[PDB]
């Protein structure tokens, strides 16, 4: 199953999965192919933030999907 | 028994603040 | 470093004092359990 | 939604402080145990009607806004308040002050039970 | 390929947004995302800021839920402004203008995203009275340093002005990032709408106040004038065959004609004329 | 939510028409002026601000 992430940026970036993939293992690609911590990803779907706990199963998602990528951005 | 006398006396303990800390950790 | 002087219980809330600062309600960090905290003993704390 | 934005405002960092005194124009004046004197124009999270003078409170660090009531009972230090043992003194141990003994039990013990007596005869016991 | 002296370019419009905002949370820190244009090889533009929902505290910001963000760029692109953010920034109270080493967590993940998103500090309390206390960085990695590469490639525009502060340089400057020059592009059509426009007036320009608030004014100026002439007198009766290398020997203070008798013939002069000459004015434009 | 709290003190003497001097509880003193629309008449030394 191929999706399609989407960034703040412009950035576009397409990934293979398998609806048997947990969300973790998701972040856990995007970390290998960009090289960005897990911690600091958040990814949104047609409006709600998806969690880890659940496959994309559920959430009853298709193929050629566009999900949103956020950065945890802080300061201090 | 008059009073002339005198005495000492102890600090004033307030004196610290705040500061920004500058922590690096990645 | 600091003490605690009045340990809610069933309530994740704590009270500290830091003895020359006043008293901050204050709880636990992620790793640390629970139990063995008991009442009354110092404590290191975080400066943030 | 109104819910939702104020659930993230209440962070646990609060600083303990009491009330001296309270004005209508709903304003408050502060003292926090850090020693310091803050006026306030409105008390924030909690009912105006409901704070009283020298309650303590619980209070932001930067904004000195009010988060928390804590009424709970976190006053004074623990004296007294052992429940280790009823004193173990006996009237066998006193020499002499018999009298004293009897008008003490006069003036306390008798109304610590016996209250009623007072009202119905119509007077008042120290 | 390497970077060298290059360039950034903010419009007014963003530069006003990120003032008032950062005076506006005044006791705590705030932040936010800017958009804008990688126009070529080495300048960038920033168009427009907006600010996000957050956790504000009395030195540190975190921002509380994503969908906000996601959602404005979808509704700012029908209404056609379709850039996509150029680089984030926040402010520092009362401190200098430098990055934390919180800051740097933050900016690996941009420069990790996009290749160039420099990031934007700003101070609004020495920002006082007449001059703005705002930069820009970005990072160094680690290796390149140990290795003979210096950061940069040079060309004679490099060294106007940039002398670093000090401050900044006890912090991580070169050593862990550096600065980038900055200028606003005005462009024109808003430069009338402030120009030709915050101060201005029409019928101002024929009022007379002819009554005593003037001739009490006159009545007072010339009243201590007096006494400035007669201090004037006094010391240059002097006359000693002395030579003017002394007189600046002991000359200190209260040089009468030049320190004040003259600025009050000009003042006396301006008022009066400027006066007489709108009343002569006003005597024909009507009837 | 928004409010900001404020800092308590007194007025020294009045100093000129705009300027007074003012002193902190347990802070240093300072030079001040005063607001729009305050009736300066009140601000005999002494008040509470």
């Amino acid at each position: 199953m191929q999706i399609f992430v989407k960034t703040l940026t412009g950035k576009t970036i397409t990934l293979e999965v398998e609806p048997s993939d947990t969300i973790e293992n998701v972040k856990a690609k995007i970390q290998d192919k960009e090289g960005i911590p897990p911690d600091q990803q958040r990814l949104i779907f047609a409006g709600k933030q998806l969690e880890d706990g659940r496959t994309l199963s559920d959430y009853n998602i298709q193929r050629e999907s566009t999900l949103h990528l956020v950065l945890r951005l802080r300061g201090g | 028994q008059p009073s002339g006398n005198t005495s000492s006396s102890a600090l004033m303990q307030g004196q610290r603040a705040p500061q920004k800390p500058s922590q690096n950790l990645v | 470093c600091t003490k605690i002087i009045n340990a809610d219980s069933e309530d994740p809330k704590y009270i500290i004092n830091v003895k020359q600062f006043a008293k901050f309600v204050v709880d636990l960090s992620d790793q640390v359990a629970p139990t063995d905290i008991e009442e009354g003993m110092r404590v290191g704390v975080d400066r943030n | 939604e109104n819910s939702e934005k104020i659930k993230v405002n209440k962070t646990l960092p609060y600083l303990v402080s009491n009330v001296i005194e309270l004005l209508d124009v709903k304003c408050a004046v502060i003292k926090t145990s850090t020693r310091q004197t803050y006026f306030l124009p409105v008390i924030g999270l909690v009912d105006a009607e409901k704070l009283k003078p020298g309650d303590l409170v619980g209070v932001n660090k930067d904004s000195y806004l009010i988060l928390e009531t804590l009424p709970t009972e976190y006053d004074s230090r623990v004296k007294a308040m052992e429940v280790d043992e009823r004193p173990t003194e006996q009237y066998s141990d006193i020499g002499g002050l018999d009298k004293q003994i009897q008008e003490l039990v006069e003036a306390i013990v008798l109304p610590m039970n016996h209250k009623e007596k007072f009202e119905n005869l119509g007077i008042q016991p120290p | 390929a390497v970077d060298t002296a290059e360039q950034v370019y903010i419009s007014s419009l963003a530069l006003l947004k990120m003032l008032k905002h950062g005076r506006a949370g005044v006791p705590m820190e705030v932040m936010g995302l800017m958009l804008g244009e990688f126009v070529d090889d080495y300048t960038v533009r920033v168009i427009d800021v907006f600010a996000m929902p957050q956790s504000g505290t009395g030195v540190s910001v975190e921002a509380v839920d994503p969908v906000f963000q996601a959602k404005m760029l979808d509704m700012l692109k029908q209404t056609g402004r379709p850039e996509m953010v150029v680089g984030w920034y926040h402010s520092h109270p009362g401190f200098g203008c430098w990055l934390s080493g919180v800051d740097i967590n933050t900016q690996q993940s941009f420069e990790a995203l996009s290749e160039r998103a420099v990031a934007v500090v700003v101070d609004p309390i020495q920002s006082v009275k007449g001059k703005v206390v705002i930069d820009a960085f970005r990072l160094i990695n680690a290796n390149m340093m140990v290795l003979g590469h210096e950061p940069r490639q040079t060309t004679s525009n490099l060294g106007h002005l940039n002398k670093p502060s000090i401050q900044a340089l006890i912090h991580g400057l070169n050593r862990h990032y550096y600065s980038i020059t900055i200028n606003y592009r005005k462009n024109e059509l808003e430069q009338k709408m402030l120009l030709n426009l915050h101060k201005k007036s029409w019928m101002e320009g024929l009022t007379l106040q002819d009554y005593s608030e003037h001739c009490k004014h006159n009545e007072s100026v010339v009243k201590e004038m007096l006494e400035l002439a007669k201090n004037y007198n006094k010391a240059v009766e002097e006359e000693d065959k002395m030579t003017p290398e002394q007189l600046a020997i002991k000359n200190v203070g209260k040089q009468d004609p030049k320190r004040h008798l003259e600025e009050h013939v000009d003042v006396l002069m301006t008022s009066n004329i400027v006066q007489c000459l709108a009343a002569m004015l006003d005597t024909v434009v009507f009837k | 939510l928004q409010s900001v709290g404020q800092i308590v003190g007194e007025v020294l003497k009045q100093l000129t028409e705009e300027k007074f001097i003012v002193k902190a509880t347990n802070g240093p003193r300072y030079v001040v002026g005063c607001r729009r629309q305050l009736d300066k008449s009140k601000l005999k030394p002494g008040t509470r601000v």
